[PDB]
């Protein structure tokens, strides 16, 4: 059934398949009108063609393979990319494929040499710090304590 | 995480001591005066004050 | 992905519009190879469970089904139009016409504002709701 | 469901 | 016994460009009063600080103008869609309360 069945109007001509160049895509002549005469007259055709395209067609198309070659060394398919995961992923059970659940639910100590140098430069500097002559300090056991001596 | 309906009220019949102690604390009268007019005529601040 | 289901048949999409009435309807009529129309599925998948309780987007092939191409005269890469109870609301973009959106709308929020005056406007049952947008330019700067 | 329209789209891309 | 030749430096002017920038990318649906605000706020930065420096740096003096003519081409795009020609000052560079836009530049706009 057409579209009229929904009441509704306006407000292969489509601008993916048109261009600038060559303009639009598609050819002009349809397929269908054949015949063996125009089997003929395509062989013909055809032939003369690529009897017209080797020219440079052996050295052309062995420079492309090379340069296909070299591309493919930097030019990954997005498929080819998670192809060997892919291929191997296939290796999950029924039970494994079936078990995914929903997303809604001698050691290298690291920290322990930076806590020893820190430990270390601390030190040293209190010893260093134990050497001045009028640092003050307020004990915050007093100041705490007579913090009420004043309140309402 | 839905989105609410595009709905609004349907009408306004209440007010007074029913609706009017809301648009009296929460959406509380403002001023209204003093700071809602220009003056065209004159400048009252600055010209670059903002 | 494309998880929003596209309308397949023309009729099935004709009867889709005629399926809902109390909610918004949104055709993407954009083929699926093309980066635009990739772009458009990925602002609708944004916004899928969003307008979800206030509109129902579908998805369209135009190479699937062809008449909806070639009546309404959806020529551009990917166009978004609307429906709402058998009456194709318009959206005053100021492009020019207003039956097609047109533009690789990458913002979400934009979206989900202008699914909202849509909305907004065919239950005021105005035929062309003004898009709370400046559409007519770029906005870009 | 949609894996078929999926692997259809990616197939032409 | 010497002249103490002074220029704005290149950092600040590329800090004034990047803001005028900001300003008119981010005006989107600010009204025009808003960014006409924005806009003579940053001007009026610019020339205090830069007292004096502001008149040697002729680079400075085309980037005020640069600025001032996206500014106006911002305002005249939001107010007329297409392209006015020749939109007169008046509308621009008339004070808020005259119920202009208020805009304060330092440019050779003759009346």
């Amino acid at each position: 059934v057409p579209g009229l069945g929904r009441g509704a109007t306006g407000f292969d001509l489509n601008d993916t398949n048109y261009d600038e160049f060559n303009g639009y895509a598609g050819s002009l002549f349809s397929s269908g009108p054949y015949e063996k005469d125009d089997e003929e007259a395509d062989a013909i055709y055809a032939a003369l063609d690529k009897r017209m395209d080797e020219r440079r067609k052996e050295r052309r198309e062995q420079r492309e393979k090379e340069e296909i070659e070299k591309y493919r060394m930097e030019r990954p398919k997005i498929q080819q990319q998670f192809s060997d995961l892919k291929r191997k992923l296939a290796e999950v059970t029924e039970e494994e494929w079936l078990s995914i659940p929903e997303v809604g639910d001698g050691e290298l100590d690291m920290r322990k040499i930076g806590q020893a140098r820190n430990t270390l430069m601390d030190m040293r500097l209190s010893q260093v710090s134990d050497s001045v002559s009028g640092q003050t300090v307020v004990d915050p056991k007093g100041y705490l304590t007579d913090l009420n001596s004043m309140i309402p | 995480k839905p989105l609410p309906a595009p709905l609004d009220g349907q009408r306004k019949k209440r007010g007074g001591r029913r609706y009017r102690k809301m648009k009296e604390r929460l959406g509380l009268t403002e001023i209204r005066k003093q700071a809602n007019r220009m003056s065209f005529g004159e400048i009252e601040e600055d010209a670059y004050q903002e | 992905s494309y998880m929003l289901p596209h309308l397949h048949n023309g009729w099935q999409v004709d009867q889709a519009i005629l399926s809902e009435e109390d909610r918004v309807v949104v055709i993407r009529f954009g083929h699926d190879w093309d980066p635009t129309c990739m772009k458009m599925d990925e602002v609708l998948y944004s916004i899928a469970e969003k307008v979800k309780n206030f509109a129902v987007i579908y998805l369209v092939d135009i190479t699937e089904v062809p008449d909806f191409n070639k009546m309404y005269e959806l020529y551009d890469p990917c166009t978004v139009m609307f429906f709402f109870r058998n009456k194709h609301i318009m959206i005053d973009l100021g492009t020019g016409n207003n039956n097609k959106i047109n533009w690789a709308m990458e913002d979400k929020q934009e979206m989900v504002d202008i699914i909202e005056t849509v909305y907004r406007g065919a239950r005021k049952g105005r035929g062309l709701v003004v898009s709370p947008k400046d559409y007519s330019t770029k906005y870009r700067y | 469901d949609i894996e078929s329209s999926l692997k259809q789209l990616a197939e032409r891309r | 016994t010497a002249q103490c030749f002074l220029r704005v430096d290149d950092e600040s002017m590329q800090r004034f460009h990047n803001r005028v920038r900001q300003i008119l990318m981010a005006s989107g649906s600010t009204t025009f009063t808003k960014i006409v605000n924005k806009w003579n706020t940053a001007l009026i930065g610019l020339m205090t600080y830069f007292r004096e420096a502001v008149v040697n740096t002729q680079e400075l003096l085309d980037l005020l103008v640069k600025c001032e003519n996206k500014i106006q081409t911002r305002i005249k795009i939001g107010l007329n869609s297409k392209m006015p020609s020749r939109f007169p000052p008046v509308v621009f560079y008339t004070p808020k309360e005259l119920g202009g836009l208020g805009m304060l530049s330092m440019g050779h706009v003759l009346i």
